[PDB]
């Protein structure tokens, strides 16, 4: 099994510089080509580094030549990414690959989980989640709305994922240097408003867990 | 001396899976009678070669040295790999050289099955220097001084076709042996693993 | 430098018939590769050099064509591969990818599940107000929101995210949020969202009252 | 010149039914590559004959 484990990311000022980190498990190091892939959320996908077992060879393509900075290390078995001079050209989800050999060309076989670099600069702000409610039915799908967090990892939990077979949380829309999304939870009748609907959200970037429970109108 | 040299001695250890694709590289020999990776942990003590024991006494060696790959299939694993020697220092970077560019070098196939599982390969003096110097006993790269004649990739040169009731790898032994080999320049030193 | 382009940007297909998509370029290219981007996961290996399948993904999978067109034939559609696709060349430098295909499951229609509901209390007080319209459970997926204020209708401050197709029910999701200043918002009484769908034939007109509690 | 080039490799499967064309090769033009060791043989020289080993 390949685990591939990235480690960096985040918010970094455009301009900034920030070092990423892809360690190797349980296969050898001085054989297989490690690489990134750059995962954006609207198009794709932009390839922008390798260096190979010998430390000697680099190969870049024609945007990131010069200004990204792979290494590899036998010792820890991890990689070392530099990069400098970034923008917003930049702001995507990063993941790290493995390059093996076949006849004619190559292939990546096996890639990590992703870490998430943001690449802009206003400052880290906690969300303020506002509830959702109407103002009489057998399925009542209640739900909260989530705003005012610039980092983007966030998580909605519903009273400890005890309401968890209708949860559909949406994707992040950004709107005045806020991104705003929300989750539609399906509550039965006889659950609310006689019992506990709260939905908990947690912010890992600003370390903030607000509790907003649906009240009837 | 030329007991414990000429005899097959266990060297390094590596499976064959039947989920790779064709052309991967599966494991480098480094080319030396100094080549060696395995341990022990009853009894806490680092597995030496009967070679990597005589040569590691000198400066120099020189020789034919005689790779003797064991695989252990059933009957039925079918399947052919690529024992590909490509000649030079221990520093260059092989693992670039596609499979169809490693047809260029020679080499040699082997079928998984057979009546057979044990292929002897006689590797060649190719150095550009007529010996080789010990240069594990100093400790920095410099160009003229090195370890090794060439370094030797198992390709998967074709896949492992096997039934469901038989196993799904096939792992193979690396021997070490030689012929015709020579050492002088004596000195004292103790070899560390090749952690490849 | 070079560019892939495919040709299926969004498919959406039955469990049970045949499916190629294909991914072509502005010169030729050997060998194509290809990947799925499953959701919250990254892509595995997948296929590699033109009709070698993965080593643990199923056979019903099949990958042909060389020079331009590279199709991906797929004998039998089954509910494992909602998710976006990429194709990989491996000639010159930048080693571009291509745009995506987005391959799902196709359903029979359904109606929404419509509720649109006020702004909280808390989010009066900060001078704003957002007027959210949910919308769970259709197919297909895109669908036409419209926002008729007092007769008119105003279709911008729309706020529209999508979902991707649900593993166990195999339906989509989507909100609809009109963000308002809060005199903006006090000038209204009636707050309609509808959605058009094929088998109404009218929209479903879903509403309610500002004044109202 | 005398040395076996691996030109083509392919990966019959099940789901080909009978007499389908699994592989349509070239057979000189793949021998003049590159990345094999008869290029520094033909890259210098225009009009050949030759006779070809297929394994």
């Amino acid at each position: 099994e390949v685990k591939l484990v990235e480690s960096g990311g985040g918010l970094v000022k455009p301009g900034g510089s920030l070092k990423l980190s892809c360690a190797a498990s349980m296969y050898n190091f001085q054989h297989y080509g490690m690489s990134w892939v750059r995962q954006t959320p609207e198009k794709r996908l932009e390839w922008v580094a390798t260096i190979q077992t010998n430390a000697t060879y680099t190969y870049y393509p024609d945007s990131v030549k010069g200004r990204f900075t792979i290494s590899r290390d036998n010792a820890r078995n991890i990689l070392y990414l530099q990069m400098s001079s970034l923008r917003s050209g930049d702001t995507a989800m990063y993941y790290c690959a493995r390059r093996d050999n076949i006849e004619c060309h190559y292939y990546f076989d096996y890639w990590g989980q992703g870490t998430t670099l943001t690449v802009s600069s206003p400052k880290t702000t906690p969300p303020s989640v506002y509830p959702l409610a109407p103002a009489a039915a057998s399925m009542v799908t209640l739900g909260c709305l989530v705003k005012g967090y610039f980092p983007e990892p966030v998580t909605v939990t519903w009273n400890s994922g005890s309401l968890s077979s209708g949860v559909h949380t949406f994707p992040a829309v950004l709107q005045s240097d806020l991104y705003t999304l929300s989750s539609s939870v399906t509550v039965p009748s006889s659950t609310w408003p006689s019992e506990t609907v709260t939905c908990n959200v947690a912010h890992p970037a600003s370390s903030t867990k607000v509790d907003k429970k649906i009240v009837p109108r | 001396f030329t007991t414990w040299t000429s005899i097959p001695t266990l060297a390094a250890q590596f499976p064959f899976n039947a989920s790779d694709s064709v052309g991967q590289q599966i494991k480098v020999i480094p080319v030396d009678p100094y080549f060696f990776q395995m341990t022990n942990t009853n009894p806490d003590q680092k597995c030496i070669t009967a070679l990597a024991s005589i040569c590691q006494m000198f400066c120099f060696w020189r020789g034919d040295l005689v790779f003797d790959f064991q695989v252990f299939p059933t009957k039925y694993h079918s399947g052919r790999l690529l024992f590909c020697f490509v000649p030079g220092n221990e520093l260059i970077d092989v693992t670039g050289i596609t499979l169809k560019q490693a047809t260029t070098a020679p080499c040699a196939v082997m079928d998984i099955a057979g009546v057979q599982s044990t292929l002897r390969f006689r590797v060649p003096w190719i150095s550009d220097t007529p010996y080789r110097v010990n240069r594990y006993t100093k400790e920095a790269h410099q160009k003229g001084e090195y370890t090794a004649i060439g370094k030797l990739i198992v390709y998967c040169y074709n896949r492992l076709t096997s039934p469901s009731n038989v196993a799904h790898h096939v792992r193979v032994n690396v021997y070490l042996s030689a012929i015709n080999l020579e050492c002088f320049a004596p000195l004292y030193h103790a070899m560390d693993v090749t952690t490849q | 430098d070079i560019v892939l382009t495919q040709s299926p940007a969004i498919m959406s297909a039955s469990p049970g018939e045949r499916v190629t998509m294909t991914c072509s370029a502005h010169q030729y290219v050997s060998y194509m590769h290809w990947y799925q981007q499953k959701s919250g996961t990254s892509p595995k290996r997948w296929i590699y050099d033109t009709s070698r399948l993965a080593d643990a993904i199923p056979q019903r999978f099949s990958g042909r064509g060389s020079g331009t067109s590279y199709s991906l034939t797929i004998s039998s559609m089954e509910a494992e591969d909602a998710a976006t696709y990429y194709c990989q060349q491996w000639q010159s430098n930048p080693y571009t990818f291509g745009g995506g295909t987005k391959l799902e499951i196709k359903r029979a229609d359904a109606a929404p599940t419509v509720s649109i509901f006020p702004p909280s209390s808390e989010q009066l007080t900060s001078g704003g107000a957002s007027v959210v319209c949910f919308l769970n459970n259709f197919y297909p997926k895109d669908i036409n929101v419209k926002w008729k204020i007092d007769g008119s209708e105003r279709q911008n401050g729309v706020l529209n995210s999508w979902t991707d197709q649900d593993s166990k029910d195999s339906t989509y999701s989507m909100s609809s949020t009109l963000t308002l200043t809060k005199d903006e918002y006090e000038r209204h009484n009636s707050y309609t969202c509808e959605a058009t769908h094929k088998t109404s034939t009218s929209p479903i007109v879903k509403s309610f009252n500002r004044n109202e509690c | 010149g005398e040395k076996f080039f691996l030109i083509h490799s392919a990966r019959w499967l099940t789901t080909h039914a009978l007499f389908h064309e699994v592989a349509k090769l070239d057979v000189v033009k793949l021998l003049y590559n590159e990345q094999f060791a008869v290029q520094g043989l033909l890259r210098y020289h225009t009009y050949a004959r030759f006779g070809i080993e297929i394994q």
